[PDB]
């Protein structure tokens, strides 16, 4: 839902 | 060594204007949101503003807080955000940090304003070299779930800020091995498995609600011996 991008 | 660069803030009078930058370096910028964070004369931590990627028509949110007031852009090609300031209040006081990253890893060394749901956190804690302690952030919305996304950020002098771990429980790259993220008993926690003298610091939790941050109010953590 956020930014979650490793 | 990543780097977030802020610049352009200063002593301003009410109902005026002010554009704050940041410069990046040191990952593909370009992948990932950015936001603003200030931190006031109260020592607490605020969310202002997020911007998502070109591939998301670079969309946008505010806090409540300067929603109509405030505009957050970026421009990719020079690795850097903006948060335009218009209408500037007292209580708009602080200093900002651009920070991002799964989710606030990355957090520059600021840029100080000065204009002239609840999120718990234990006040403060004590502990000595070699224990563990266990931090705690509740909601007050109820239960904290992973799709709250808990981070944990330590604040060491002088506003000196680390993301420590993102997504609940996603350690931060070059993050120590002591520092660990849970769901405990309905709330996000993190434990420092072996607390060390250079631990201690203040440590806040910012949890994700659909489309905003909310940051506790931080744990002062001591390290007494
Ligand atoms: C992150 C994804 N979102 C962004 C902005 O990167 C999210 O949609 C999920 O797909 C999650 C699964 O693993 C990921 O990297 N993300």
């Amino acid at each position: 839902a956020p930014d979650t991008r490793p | 060594q990543v780097q977030l660069q802020e610049s352009g803030g200063g002593l301003v009078q009410p109902g005026g204007s002010m554009k704050l930058s940041c410069v990046a370096s040191g990952f593909t910028f370009s992948n990932y949101w950015m936001n603003w964070v200030r931190q006031s004369p109260e020592k607490g931590l605020e969310w202002v503003a997020e911007i998502r990627l070109k591939s998301n028509n670079y969309a946008t949110h505010y806090a409540e807080s300067v929603k109509g007031r405030f505009t957050i852009s970026r421009d990719d090609s020079k690795s850097s955000v903006y948060l335009q300031m218009n209408n500037l209040r007292a209580e708009d006081t602080g200093i900002y940090y651009c920070t991002g990253v799964g989710q606030f890893a990355y957090w520059g060394q600021g840029t100080t304003v000065t204009v002239s749901i609840v999120v718990t956190q234990e006040s403060a804690l004590t502990t000595s070299p070699g224990e563990t302690v266990t931090l705690t952030c509740r909601s007050s919305t109820g239960a904290v779930t992973t799709s709250n996304y808990a981070n944990w950020v330590q604040e060491k002098p002088d506003h000196l800020f680390t993301g420590l771990i993102g997504g609940t429980n996603n350690r931060a790259p070059g993050v120590p091995a002591r520092f660990s993220g849970s769901l405990i008993g309905d709330k996000a926690a993190l434990t420092i498995t072996g607390a060390q003298t250079e631990d201690e610091a203040i440590y806040f939790c910012a949890l994700w609600y659909s489309n905003h941050w909310v940051f506790g109010g931080g744990t002062k953590l001591t390290v007494l011996g």
